[PDB]
């Protein structure tokens, strides 16, 4: 039944990724005076489905100049990873239990880039290759702390398995012994995702669409899931990072109502920061990351190795 | 049964047309996705003279001002005749895609025509199509051609890139006409 | 007089240096546009349903032209060429014939509401009030012929709308 | 008869605002930095 | 039937279509400063189901409003055979519909039309930001009233 | 068995969703279509030309970077040793080294972008 187990973990993924876009519209809209989506069924329920046959059914245009080789496996790379790459979180008993989870979700969250990479190349424009070098410049920045914070943090977790977070945040949230570091993580993981005041690779206003613009029907629909899918399994991560909920070992409902809400209240904020913020420069975003993020990240991860060894607090290996 | 019905109808009668939305240059230049080129006998043994679209278009508008075509029957046909092996030569020359002829019995060839009909959409080549790539188009000197109409007819040379700068890969996109040679014609 | 906007040089008292300190680190201005959206999240759209419910007007509005008619039913227009004078697109065509009757009216007054753009000159111009955009905001077409009226389609205007042009231009005939 | 127009009420009209009305609301810096260092030494606890 | 399936199929498509056109970003003139109030909170033309996408690589409707010149007519163009199919392109205002206050200019093409194949028109000077919302949804009408492949079980 | 069976499915899905997407819509291309999007006008023509960008010393030293965020990652098992000293010791030592590389880096101009 394993294979009844990955269907399971995908399908309802999917269709959360599909109601992500409805919700943002809403609330976005009503965080605009404005009401959202509501004649497409029942409170504008019916619209990612609305948008969904249509794009499938939209007309994939091939630029006669790219390259078609790579114009294809980018949208499949980017859709492959992003599904993949929610098998290790540990909702209430994670599908995929490795000792290394964290450093598979790096992985694959580098693995991640080339995608906007290959894409931006194989669609041979001023736009796409402006769009692509930015996505590079803006990510180029992005790995060197996300690593960092990643591994200061999880240092007095014990190990890499992301089932063993759970244990560690029995008694309080991480949160509280790691805020300096986790306003740190949101924002990059605000930024790995390309949203909010870091989207330069989109760009709407002062790229059209960036990457994006030689990209229609499935082929930009794939693009949506894979930016949206990495939304929500960010979020998720960094629920399970920080705020990790109390597990009843008989009743894993209890986790999962709780981890769930927990994604869809940071999720929101995704949205929420979206509205509010206007967009950096990504000159500004390498500075604002490499000349303050990374050296508050050097010294907060020399005190987070320093204050286990110090306090007697090292935590257990197994 | 037109001309019967109707005796002062002119009945205008083009050869092969070619043109952007043609299928007759498109039909050969997207020959190249299933595998190489297939030509019964190479297709060293059909004569073709196609006609530019537009010509034939100024050949009806001319007809209808002219208070002569009450009745006429007028062969609307090109300046060359190119064998079919040369034209395909001259075709992905001109959308520089490499060029794998191979020859194909007729019945077999017929055998795929017939695989290809099933689609329940547009169909990309019938039995009745491969008969027409056969079919050499029959010198009619008699009929009433195109120049007495008073269009100039315009080789496929000059405008054939028109159709086939689409089917060219990136590489060679804004390659000009001069870059590859006029096609030999087997003339009249 | 004149007002300086920005030039407020902060202070450096250990109080204010520390404040703007945790302003820099603790993101504090962020937070306030955080809480600023948040209070603008839980008001009433502004919105407004369409056809269901339509937004307000007055009765002054500007749109789909309309030759009305006297009570008696004889149209008002008796082709002074006013509106076709003071036409600022030259939308306005119009020709005259003594009619049947005697009486002077037009045979033709297409107006092209593909050309005019809605000044009102033309209700302003006929000093017997014959040609007045009505109410009607909505008269969109899927061709463009559609909308190059004549004076027939002005008349069938007159006849449908007459009930809002009598009583809007009852209601503003006092404030010209 | 009488001349009727949309002049303004006798009293004129209510005062207008204009001016900035920017709210100043938050915690002391120096207490934002120690409720942060509290947070800390009761999760390092 | 096959009649029936085929029907059914034509309502599942057109029904996506028309709840999930996007208006692309393309403004011209004092015709395009009102159609941002119809984006703007009071009418929100997104509830309707559209969104304001550029890159008219992933837009369906163009909405030409304002006046249309000849400098950028060949722009236009370029850009109208960028979108892909189905497009529809609907002439807002008085400008783009045969030329407006300025029919008679010389730099002024007379009309949307003689570059583009223009879908519905909605008249104003500027037509308001309601009067083109009903422009927007008689379209929805038009796509709902479309038959593609009742034409093709029947071609 | 399990990890290439949930990597198989993954991609297997994504293939049918272009798959679909590519092939069903009911294409008709033609030319000006498929022509590059340059904001309305036509593309000067390049696109493949030498786009120099200006972060070009950033960009290597993020690679020096992640080589030592690498060797930096054995910690949480580094912690777990009897000798916590020589290890707490040569921790520190890759962080003041890290800093080190980046305070030259920064105060050297650097981090600075080209113009
Ligand atoms: C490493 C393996 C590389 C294999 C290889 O030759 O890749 C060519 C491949 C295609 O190059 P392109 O720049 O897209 O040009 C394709 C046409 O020449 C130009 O575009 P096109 O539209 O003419 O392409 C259609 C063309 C060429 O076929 C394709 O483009 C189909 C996809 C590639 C098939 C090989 O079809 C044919 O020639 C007939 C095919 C029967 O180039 C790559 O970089 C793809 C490598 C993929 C490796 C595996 C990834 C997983
Ligand atoms: C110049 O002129 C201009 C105008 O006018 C001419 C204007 O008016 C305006 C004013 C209008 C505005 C709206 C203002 C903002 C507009 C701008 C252009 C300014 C710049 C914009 C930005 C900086 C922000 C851009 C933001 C965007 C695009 C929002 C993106 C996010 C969203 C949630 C919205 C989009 C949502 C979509 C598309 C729906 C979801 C997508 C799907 C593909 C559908 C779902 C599909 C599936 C599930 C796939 C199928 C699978 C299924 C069903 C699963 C089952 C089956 C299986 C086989 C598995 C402006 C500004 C202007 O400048
Ligand atoms: C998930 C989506 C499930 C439903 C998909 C339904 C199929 C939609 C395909 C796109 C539209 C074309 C279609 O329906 O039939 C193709 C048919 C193909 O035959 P056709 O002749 O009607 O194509 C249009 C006309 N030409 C060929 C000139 C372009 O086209 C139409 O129905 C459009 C009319
Ligand atoms: S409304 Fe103005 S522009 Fe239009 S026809 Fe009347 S006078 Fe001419
Ligand atoms: S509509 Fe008015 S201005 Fe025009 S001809 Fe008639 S009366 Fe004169
Ligand atoms: S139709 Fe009127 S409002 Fe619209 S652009 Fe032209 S002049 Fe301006």
């Amino acid at each position: 039944m394993f294979m009844i187990n990955i269907l399971s973990l995908i399908i309802p993924i999917l269709l959360a990724v599909a109601f992500l876009t409805l919700v943002e519209r809403k609330v976005l809209g009503y965080m605009q005076l404005r009401k959202g989506p509501n004649v497409v069924g029942p409170y504008g329920l019916l619209q990612p489905i609305a948008d969904a046959l249509k794009l499938v059914t939209k007309e994939p245009l091939r630029p006669g100049t790219s390259s078609i080789s790579m114009f294809i496996i980018a949208p499949i790379l980017g859709l492959s990873l992003a599904l993949t790459m929610w098998v290790p979180l540990p909702m209430p008993y994670p599908l995929i239990n490795m000792n290394l989870g964290v450093l598979f979700m790096l992985a694959m969250s580098s693995l991640a880039v080339y995608s906007i990479l290959w894409s931006g190349w194989a669609s041979n424009s001023k736009y796409a290759l402006i769009g692509a070098l930015r996505a590079v410049a803006q990510t180029i920045s992005y790995e060197v702390t996300l690593a960092i914070i990643l591994l200061s943090v999880l240092l007095m977790n014990g190990s890499y398995t992301l089932s063993t977070l759970i244990t560690t945040q029995e008694h309080i949230w991480m949160i509280f012994t790691s805020w300096p570091l986790a306003m740190m993580w949101f924002i990059s993981t605000l930024a790995e995702t390309n949203r909010a005041p870091f989207d330069l690779t989109e760009g709407e206003s002062e790229l059209v669409s960036g990457f994006n613009v030689e990209y229609a029907a499935g082929p930009f629909a794939m693009f949506f899931m894979a930016e949206y899918a990495n939304i929500i399994m960010m979020n998720a991560f960094t629920a399970i990072l920080f705020l990790g909920a109390s597990h009843d070992p008989h009743t894993p409902e209890l986790y999962t109502i709780n981890f769930v809400l927990k994604t869809l209240a940071l999720t929101i904020t995704f949205l929420w920061i979206r509205a509010s913020y206007p967009r950096f420069r990504y000159d500004q975003l390498m500075h604002l990351l490499w000349k303050s993020f990374l050296p508050l990240t050097l010294a907060l991860c020399m005190w987070h190795i320093s204050l286990p060894i110090m306090t007697a607090s090292i935590p257990p290996q197994s | 049964e037109v001309r019967a019905a109707f005796p002062e109808a002119t009945i205008i009668k083009p050869s092969d047309i070619f043109g952007r939305e043609d299928r007759f240059l498109n039909y050969f230049a997207s020959m190249r996705w299933f595998g190489g080129v297939p030509l019964i006998s190479l297709g060293k043994e059909t004569v073709k003279q196609p006609v530019y679209i537009v010509d034939v278009s100024k050949g009806i508008i001319n007809a209808i001002k002219d208070p002569d075509a009450k009745g006429k029957t007028f062969a609307f046909v090109g300046p060359n005749r190119y064998l079919l092996f040369d034209l395909v030569q001259y075709i992905f020359a001109v959308a520089y895609r490499p060029f794998l002829p191979y020859p194909l019995p007729h019945f077999a060839y017929r055998w795929v025509g017939r695989l290809f009909e099933v689609s329940p959409f547009e169909p990309w080549t019938t039995r009745d199509k491969v008969e027409r790539v056969h079919m050499s188009d029959m010198t009619l000197p008699h009929l009433p051609g195109l120049e007495d109409l008073g269009i100039q007819a315009t080789p496929l040379e000059l405008k054939a890139i028109e159709v086939l700068r689409r089917h060219r890969t990136y590489r060679w996109l804004t390659s000009e006409m001069e870059d590859v040679k006029p096609a030999k014609t087997v003339n009249i | 007089t004149y007002k300086f906007v920005n030039m407020r040089e902060p202070s450096m008292d250990m109080k204010s240096v520390t404040d703007r300190a945790a302003q820099t680190l603790l993101w504090t201005e962020l937070v306030r546009g955080l809480g600023m959206t948040l209070s603008y999240l839980f008001r009433e759209p502004a919105t407004i349903n369409y056809p269901f419910e339509k937004g307000p007007l007055s009765p002054r509005f500007r749109g789909e032209h309309a030759l009305r008619r006297y009570p008696s039913g004889e149209e008002r227009c008796i082709a002074c060429k006013l509106c076709e004078a003071v036409c600022p697109a030259q939308a306005i065509t119009i020709e005259a014939e003594p009619r049947a009757d005697g009486s002077r009216r037009t045979t033709r007054y297409d107006i092209d509401m593909t050309k005019c753009i809605y000044c009102g000159f033309c209700q302003e111009a006929c000093p017997v009030d014959a040609i007045v955009e009505g109410p009607n905001f909505e008269f969109s077409t899927e061709t463009h012929e559609e909308l190059l009226y004549n004076k027939e389609k002005l008349l069938n205007n007159g006849d449908k709308w007459e009930a809002e042009i009598a009583a809007n231009i009852q209601a503003d005939y006092l404030y010209r | 008869s009488k001349v009727k127009q949309d002049m303004p009420p006798p009293g004129g009209y209510g005062p207008i605002d204009y001016k900035r009305n920017l709210p100043r609301r938050g915690l002391s810096g120096y207490s934002m930095f120690a409720v942060g260092i509290g947070t800390l030494l009761f999760g390092y606890w | 039937r096959g009649e029936y399936v085929v029907a059914k199929l034509d309502d599942l498509v057109n029904w996506a279509r028309r709840s999930s056109l996007w208006p692309m970003t393309f403004g011209l003139a004092c015709c395009a400063v009102e159609m941002m109030h119809m984006a703007a909170p009071r009418y929100d033309m997104d509830r309707f189901g559209v969104v304001f996408r550029a890159s008219p690589r992933q837009s369906d409707v163009m909405i030409v409003a304002g006046t249309l010149t000849n400098k950028m007519a060949p722009a236009l163009r370029k850009v109208y055979d960028q979108m892909p199919e189905p497009r529809y392109v609907v002439s807002m205002g008085s400008c783009a519909n045969g030329g407006g206050y300025y029919h008679y200019s010389y730099s002024v093409v007379r009309g949307c039309d003689r570059i583009v194949p223009v879908d519905i028109y909605v008249p104003g000077c500027p037509p308001t930001a309601e009067a083109l919302l009903y422009g927007i949804l008689q379209l929805q009408r038009k796509i709902k009233r479309e038959k593609r492949l009742r034409i093709w079980y029947r071609r | 068995m399990n990890i290439m069976l949930t990597l198989l499915t993954n991609v297997t899905l994504a293939s049918l969703l272009v798959l679909i997407a590519f092939w069903l819509p009911q294409l008709n291309a033609y030319s000006e279509k498929t022509s590059p999007y340059e904001c309305g006008f036509d593309p000067m023509g390049s696109a493949r030309l030498p786009f120099s960008m200006k972060f070009f010393l950033v960009a290597i030293t993020f690679l020096l970077f992640d080589l030592e965020i690498a060797l930096l990652l054995p910690l949480p098992w580094a912690s777990q040793t009897n000798n916590l000293k020589t290890m707490l010791t040569m921790a520190l030592f890759l962080l003041i080294l890290l800093a080190a590389s980046l305070a030259y880096e920064w105060t050297q101009k650097g981090l600075e972008w080209a113009e």
